[PDB]
């Protein structure tokens, strides 16, 4: 006969029936990219808040190839 | 049910030690005579003795095998007041929902006194109102004053007592012919011989129908430091 | 059948119990308070013998009541603490510009974490043995081993300092935010020095309770380290 | 409650020890064992402290070293 | 296949060791087993808290 | 799991709201009569009607539950669910590694700067004539 | 025609079902441990595994095996003398179940065997096997 | 020097003297060092358990050394502690409404003294032996006491 080492085998599913238990589209398993995302940001924040501290004392004179209103100049 | 704690080791069965010593007489009483520890030996020994024959089951019928064995024969009366108690035992720590109540089929409220508080919430849906509680005692068919569903108060009560799994037992079920200990004996040796106790239930049950100590290993068995 | 709950119809603890409380306010010396306390002591264990007694309702829903009563106490402890970080940090802007000498971050709490961490891996496998129905004799050793250390730790600690409790609010706060973590250390002993094998497991309330309390105390540590030596 | 596989694909048995005969490098007995565990709770054990310890030692060149080659008076 | 008290030998090497190493061996092996658990044989029997809840306490029929 | 939920993690009385998915559902089934066609005009109610033992399937599962309790071996989890039981230990454990081989040799390194340079390694030295140690923790200035 | 009959269970709370007789006569019979004794049949792989964790298992049932014998672990201990009663208690127990079921429906007379090598039964009640959870060998070697 | 073993062998020989390494390797070793009564259940554990269960006792056995390392260094480095600037007492620096007394309602020993100012209270104790009250403590040289942590 053959047989599966219960170790290694899956979990068992929630029962069908009036009562489902379901968790596939809560999206709640793990942490997604979004969170990652954010870690990325605190650390680039971080590094960047004491690299450069004369960022949020930014310069005054405006220079544009395009002028103010051309979209490159906005950001 | 839901409501009731973890079985306990007596849940499966009991031990030897508390097997009555005058075997002799135990195998004689009658079924209502019999206590819970009494009537569970009684069962034990003589459904055990039974089944440990192999040569006599198939020529044995149910009726007969189902008496051995001490399980009750179901029939209408009997079925009923079990059901009852079960619904009884249910409700103890469950909620209390069903069909709603006509004249024809009053919703059954069981109780053991003569009284039990009920509340009314209507029917489905829209036809749900808010709780109307009141005092549910025997012998009116109760109407709700809103909704107007019928319920009904069913009492388990039989001849001065209330309905028990023993009670309906011993009301039911009639004793066969007494057991006799020869068999006990005859079954014995088939299953003890040569220090080998392969029927230990039995082996205590001889030793004491013959006394107590007679047999090889049990003064030890039955000698004790505290 | 049988009602759903065993009814207790009287009790004489709580008198008892009542006026040993009195006995604080009405003393003429302290020596009886001392010995006060251990009324206390030996009458609150009774009322844990009555619980102990009740498990022969075998009622299912005992071990879910006791055990929500101990997260509303968990929850009195955590606001406990919070006020003292109230008061803490409301003097905040009156702080490290005064001429007093606050705590290194360097020797107290790195060993401190680190044998506060040693007693959560201890209770860690005592849970673990829990699950498992077994038992480890020398565990509950390590426990008062960690103890040991701590108390002398904190003993030295307090007098050694130079500064008191008058020099300024902040070292109010420092001592007074230590020395309730302390007790808390303290009512851990006592809950922990009992510690057994009991043959009926999980259905004793008194591993889960002793298991979230170790835990809570460890765990405001972090925040005491975090506020006042890191 | 999401069910799912158990991820770990390592050997399930190294066979009976003798004497450390026929068994794999100490290296890949830490990595099978570490899967064999669980992945998660090292990283998660860990990542409080490599957060605090990053975030403290960085100040070696973020505080330090940039700020003696960085002022403008 | 030759089987050896319990705690006795090692199964790490094919040598048994050598006179100090068998003498810390068994020894310890005793000193755990039948010196050091009196100390916790006899707090988990004789003062077990629970226990003493029930003490006087009629027996369960 | 720790903490004692009646719904899902029920150790105290091991009590399951549904059969095991092992049993065919003729043997057992989990207690669902949603989808019961319409009875009959001309069958007549003879039992109460109420939800309880009265229905099979719950009675089955009251069954189980009780003699569930009983079993001549361990129903062996997989490695995920072992996982999980012990998830908060192990993190400690790594926690414990993570402070011994990580926090405790740059803190070490730190102090011995400090000896040397009069302030850590990872804070500008100050100008101001002031003696000490001065802050730890650069980021909170 | 088989009757119906009350099932019950627990000794101080008491739940009681309808059950069929026969099933509970069976239910009662492999209650009897010393009598109705479950018996392990091995596979290779299985068997390989055995040696992971006790040797002597693994040569003792590798004999198990490559007979086909279902074997109690007890008397797996012994298989190097029990093993010419086992072989000789294969081939009764197999004549007795072509027997029984070769006969004809209501014909219910007892099998024609060799008792004496079947255990347990009344013929033969089996060894007192001695425990082997003894060292013979010596420490220091 | 024993040849009839591997390097290694002998290495893993030495840290498993107290058996460490056997039992983690053998179920068999495992289960029977256990006491009868708790060997009654090992037979249910899984191998993953089990060494689990020693993965997580090893590793805070193994660590206890370590702390109790750094708790000594610990007591060294109070027992050693070096002197601090007397503090000049600022504006809100030492107020008093009343003595302290909370420790001694009815005694009232040392009111002037804080709880735990043993240099006021030592000089405090010694006024007390001069009236002939006896008081315990201060007098012994720290280096020539056990456990003072501040010998040379
Ligand atoms: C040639 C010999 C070489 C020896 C080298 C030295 C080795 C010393 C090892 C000491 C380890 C102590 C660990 C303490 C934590 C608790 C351990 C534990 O759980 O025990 C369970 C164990 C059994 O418990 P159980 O409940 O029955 O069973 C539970 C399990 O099921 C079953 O439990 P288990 O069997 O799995 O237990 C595993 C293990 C788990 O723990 C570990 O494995 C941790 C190992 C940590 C290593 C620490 C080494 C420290 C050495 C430092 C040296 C520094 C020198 C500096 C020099 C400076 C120069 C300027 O526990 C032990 O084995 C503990 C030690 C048992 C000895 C008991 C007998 C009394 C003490 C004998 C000491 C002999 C020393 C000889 C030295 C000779 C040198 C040539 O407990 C006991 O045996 C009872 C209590 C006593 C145990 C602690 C004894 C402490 C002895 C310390 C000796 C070293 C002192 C160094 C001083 C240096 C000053 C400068
Ligand atoms: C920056 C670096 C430094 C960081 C420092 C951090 C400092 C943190 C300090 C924390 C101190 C320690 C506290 C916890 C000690 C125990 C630890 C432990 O054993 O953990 C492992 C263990 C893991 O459990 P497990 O079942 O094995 O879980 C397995 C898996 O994890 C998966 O489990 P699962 O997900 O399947 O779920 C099962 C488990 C999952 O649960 C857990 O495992 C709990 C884990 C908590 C860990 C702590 C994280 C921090 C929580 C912060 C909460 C903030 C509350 C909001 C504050 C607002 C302020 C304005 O459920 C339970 O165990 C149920 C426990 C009972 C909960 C009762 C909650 C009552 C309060 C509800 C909210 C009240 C406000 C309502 C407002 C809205 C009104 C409309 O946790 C427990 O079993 C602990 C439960 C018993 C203690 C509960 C204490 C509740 C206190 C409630 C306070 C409410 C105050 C409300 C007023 C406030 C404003 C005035
Ligand atoms: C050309 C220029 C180029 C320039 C290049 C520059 C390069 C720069 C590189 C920068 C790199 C940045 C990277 C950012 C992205 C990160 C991505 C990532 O992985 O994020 C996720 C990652 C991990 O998150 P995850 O994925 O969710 O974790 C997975 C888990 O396995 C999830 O699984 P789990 O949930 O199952 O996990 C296990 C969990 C399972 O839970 C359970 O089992 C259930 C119960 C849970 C509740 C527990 C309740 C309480 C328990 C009681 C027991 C306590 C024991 C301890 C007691 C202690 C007593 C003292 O249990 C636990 O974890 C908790 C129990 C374990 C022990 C807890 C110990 C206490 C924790 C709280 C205190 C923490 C503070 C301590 C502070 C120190 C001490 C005071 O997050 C982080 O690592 C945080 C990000 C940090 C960012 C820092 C940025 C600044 C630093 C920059 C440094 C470099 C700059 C150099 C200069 C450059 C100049 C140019
Ligand atoms: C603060 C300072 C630093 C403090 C650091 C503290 C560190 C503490 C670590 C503690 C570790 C314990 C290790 C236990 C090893 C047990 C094995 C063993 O050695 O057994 C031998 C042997 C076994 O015999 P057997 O079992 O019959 O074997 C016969 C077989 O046929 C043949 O079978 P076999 O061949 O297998 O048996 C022999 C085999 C047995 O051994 C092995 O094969 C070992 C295999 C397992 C190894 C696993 C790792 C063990 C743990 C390593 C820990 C490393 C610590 C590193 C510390 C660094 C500190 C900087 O090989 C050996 O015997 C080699 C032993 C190697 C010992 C290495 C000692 C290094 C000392 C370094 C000192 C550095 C000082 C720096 C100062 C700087 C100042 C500026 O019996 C003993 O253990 C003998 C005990 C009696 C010793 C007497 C010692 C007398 C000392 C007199 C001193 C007088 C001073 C006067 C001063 C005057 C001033 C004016
Ligand atoms: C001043 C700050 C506070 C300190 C002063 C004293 C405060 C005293 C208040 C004590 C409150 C106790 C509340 C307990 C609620 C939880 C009870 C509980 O779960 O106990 C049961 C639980 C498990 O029992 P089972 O039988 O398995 O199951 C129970 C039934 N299912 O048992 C335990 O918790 C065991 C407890 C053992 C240790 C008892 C130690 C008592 C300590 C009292 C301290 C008094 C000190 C007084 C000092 C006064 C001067 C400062
Ligand atoms: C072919 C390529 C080969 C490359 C090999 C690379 C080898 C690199 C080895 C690096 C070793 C680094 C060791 C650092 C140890 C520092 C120990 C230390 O500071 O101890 C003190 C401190 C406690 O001191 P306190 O006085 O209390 O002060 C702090 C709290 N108040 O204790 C600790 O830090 C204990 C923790 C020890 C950490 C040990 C780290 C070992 C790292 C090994 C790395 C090996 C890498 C190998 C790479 C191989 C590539 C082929
Ligand atoms: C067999 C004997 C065993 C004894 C040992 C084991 C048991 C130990 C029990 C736990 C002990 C916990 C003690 C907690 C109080 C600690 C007091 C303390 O340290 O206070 C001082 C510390 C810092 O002070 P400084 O000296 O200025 O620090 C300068 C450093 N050189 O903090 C304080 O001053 C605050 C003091 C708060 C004390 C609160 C304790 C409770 C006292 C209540 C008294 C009530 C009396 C009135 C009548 C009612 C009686 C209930
Ligand atoms: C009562 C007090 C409690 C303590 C105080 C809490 C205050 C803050 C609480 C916030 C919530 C915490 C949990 C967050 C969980 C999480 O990460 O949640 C992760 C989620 C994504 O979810 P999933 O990945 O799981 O699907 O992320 C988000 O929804 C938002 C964060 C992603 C990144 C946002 C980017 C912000 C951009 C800002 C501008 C940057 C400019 C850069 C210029 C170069
Ligand atoms: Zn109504």
């Amino acid at each position: 006969y053959k047989t599966e080492n219960p170790l290694y085998k899956d979990d068992e599913p929630f029962a069908k029936t009036c009562h489902t238990f379901d968790y596939t589209r809560e999206g709640t398993e793990k942490n997604g990219l979004g969170y990652y995302c954010l870690m990325g940001l605190w650390a680039s924040i971080f590094i960047w808040d004491s690299l450069y501290t004369g960022a949020t004392m930014p310069t005054g004179v405006h220079r544009y190839v395009w002028g103010p209103y051309f979209p490159t100049a906005w950001f | 049910y839901r409501h009731w704690h973890r079985m306990s080791e007596d849940d499966w069965a009991l031990p030897l030690d508390s097997m009555p010593e005058d075997v002799k007489t135990l195998m004689a009483t009658p079924q209502t005579e019999r206590g819970f520890v009494e009537d569970y030996w009684y069962n034990r020994i003589r459904g055990e003795a039974t089944l440990l024959d192999p040569e006599a089951l198939p020529s044995k019928s149910y009726i007969a095998l189902a008496r051995d064995m001490g399980l009750q024969i179901v029939d209408e009366p009997s079925s009923h007041m079990m059901g009852l108690i079960e619904l009884y035992e249910y409700l103890r720590g469950a909620s209390f929902v069903g069909p709603f109540g006509t004249i024809e089929n009053p919703v059954l409220v069981p109780a053991v006194g003569q009284e039990r508080v009920v509340a009314c919430t209507g029917g489905v849906g829209d036809e749900e109102h808010f709780t109307l509680w009141f005092r549910c005692r025997e012998g009116f068919m109760y109407r709700c004053g809103e909704c107007d569903q019928i319920f009904m108060l069913v009492r388990l009560y039989y001849e001065d007592r209330y309905w028990t799994q023993t009670l309906v037992r011993d009301t039911f079920m009639s004793d066969g012919d007494m057991f006799d200990l020869k068999t006990l004996e005859r079954v014995h040796k088939m299953w003890n011989k040569d220090e080998m106790v392969r029927w230990e239930v039995g082996y205590w049950a001889q030793d004491y129908v013959l006394g107590k100590g007679v047999l090889p290993g049990m003064v030890e068995e039955h000698t004790r430091v505290n | 059948f049988e009602l759903n709950i065993n009814i207790i119809n009287y009790n004489y603890l709580g008198i008892i119990i009542t006026v040993i409380i009195s006995i604080y306010i009405y003393n003429n010396s302290n020596i009886i308070s001392v010995y006060n306390s251990n009324l206390l002591l030996i009458n609150i264990n009774i009322w844990m013998k009555y619980n102990i007694l009740d498990m022969l309702n075998l009622n299912v829903l005992d071990y879910k009541i006791l055990l929500w009563i101990v997260v509303i106490i968990i929850s009195n402890e955590i606001l406990l603490f919070v006020s003292f970080y109230w008061i803490y940090y409301h003097n905040y802007i009156n702080y490290y510009h005064v001429n007093i000498l606050i705590l290194n971050s360097y020797n107290i709490v790195y060993n401190n974490i680190i044998l506060l961490t040693l007693l959560s891996t201890i209770v860690n496998i005592k849970f673990y043995n829990y699950i498992l129905s077994y038992y480890k004799y020398i565990l509950s050793y390590l426990i008062y081993y960690n103890n040991y250390m701590f108390n002398n730790k904190i003993i030295l600690e307090y007098k050694n300092n130079s500064n008191y409790t008058n020099d300024s609010v902040y070292m109010t706060s420092y001592f007074y935010i230590i020395l309730l973590h302390y007790i808390h250390i303290y009512d851990s002993i006592i809950l922990i020095v009992v510690y057994n094998y009991v043959n009926y497991k999980n259905i004793n309330n008194y591993y889960i309770n002793i298991n979230i309390y170790y835990h809570l105390i460890e765990v405001l540590y972090i925040v005491i380290s975090i506020l006042l030596y890191l | 409650h999401i069910p799912h596989p158990v991820k770990y694909v390592g050997p399930r048995r190294y066979g009976r020890y003798v004497y450390g005969m026929n068994r794999p490098p100490v290296l890949r007995q830490v990595k099978d064992w570490i899967d064999w565990t669980g992945w998660n709770s090292v990283f998660g054990g860990f990542s409080f402290q490599v957060a605090f310890g990053l975030m403290i030692v960085s100040g070696v060149y973020l505080n330090n070293y940039r700020a003696t080659h960085t002022l403008y008076y | 296949v030759t089987r050896y008290p319990s705690g006795t030998r090692t199964i790490m090497s094919p040598y048994p060791g050598g006179p100090v190493y068998q003498w810390l061996r068994i020894n310890y092996n005793y000193f755990k087993r039948y010196q050091w658990r009196r100390v916790g044989r006899w707090q988990m029997r004789s003062w077990c808290y629970w226990k003493a809840a029930f003490y006087g306490v009629p027996e369960w029929n | 799991k720790h903490f004692f939920t009646d719904g899902a993690n029920d150790y105290v009385t091991g009590w399951e709201n549904t059969p095991p998915l092992k049993f065919p559902a003729s043997v057992m089934k989990p207690c669902d009569y949603s989808m019961t066609k319409p009875i009959p005009k001309h069958w007549k109610l003879r039992g109460s009607g109420i939800h309880g033992p009265e229905n099979t399937d719950l009675m089955k599962l009251v069954l189980w539950n009780r003699l569930k309790q009983k079993r001549p071996q361990r129903e062996v989890p997989n490695i995920n669910y072992l996982k999980d039981s012990i998830r908060l230990e192990l993190s400690v454990n790594w926690w414990l590694m993570s402070c011994i081989f990580l926090w405790g040799p740059w803190l070490h390194w730190g102090q011995e700067y400090q000896k040397v340079h009069e302030q850590p390694p990872w804070a500008m030295k100050r100008i101001d004539g002031l003696r000490g140690e001065g802050y730890f923790t650069w980021f909170l200035e | 025609q088989v009757p119906d009959v009350f099932a019950t269970f627990g000794w101080e709370r008491r739940l009681t079902v309808i059950h069929h007789p026969g099933v509970m006569a069976i239910s009662k019979l492999l209650d009897q441990r010393t009598v109705v004794k479950p018996r392990a049949t091995f596979n290779q792989e299985l068997v390989e595994e055995i040696g992971d964790y006790d040797e002597d298992l693994q040569r003792k049932a590798q004999v198990a095996l490559d007979n086909g014998l279902a074997i109690e672990w007890r008397v797996l201990d012994f298989i190097d003398d029990e093993l010419p009663r086992l072989l000789a208690e294969k081939r009764e127990i197999e004549k007795a179940r072509e027997q029984v079921m070769s006969k004809a429906p209501g014909d219910y007379t007892q099998p024609v065997f060799d008792s004496s090598v079947v255990v347990p039964t009344p013929a033969n009640l089996g060894r007192n096997y001695p425990t082997l959870n003894l060292p013979s060998g010596d420490p220091t070697e | 020097i024993s040849t009839s073993e591997t390097l290694n062998q002998k290495i893993l020989r030495w840290l498993d003297v107290t058996g460490m390494l056997t039992r983690w390797h053998s179920r068999r070793e495992f289960i029977l060092d256990m006491d009868p009564y708790f060997r009654k259940n090992s037979g249910m554990w899984t191998e993953w358990e089990r060494k689990t269960l020693l993965f997580l006792f090893y590793c805070c056995t193994l660590a206890t050394p370590y702390s109790a390392y750094l708790d000594l260094q610990e007591l060294k480095h109070q027992g050693t502690k070096p002197p601090r600037p007397v503090s000049l007492e600022s504006r809100f620096m030492n107020q008093r409404r009343y003595d302290f007394t909370w420790m001694h309602p009815q005694d009232k020993f040392c009111s002037e003294c804080r709880p735990v100012e043993l240099e006021c209270k030592k000089m405090c104790f010694d006024r007390y032996r001069s009236m002939d009250y006896r008081m315990y403590g201060f007098q012994r040289p720290r280096i020539q006491t056990y456990y003072s942590f501040s010998t040379c």
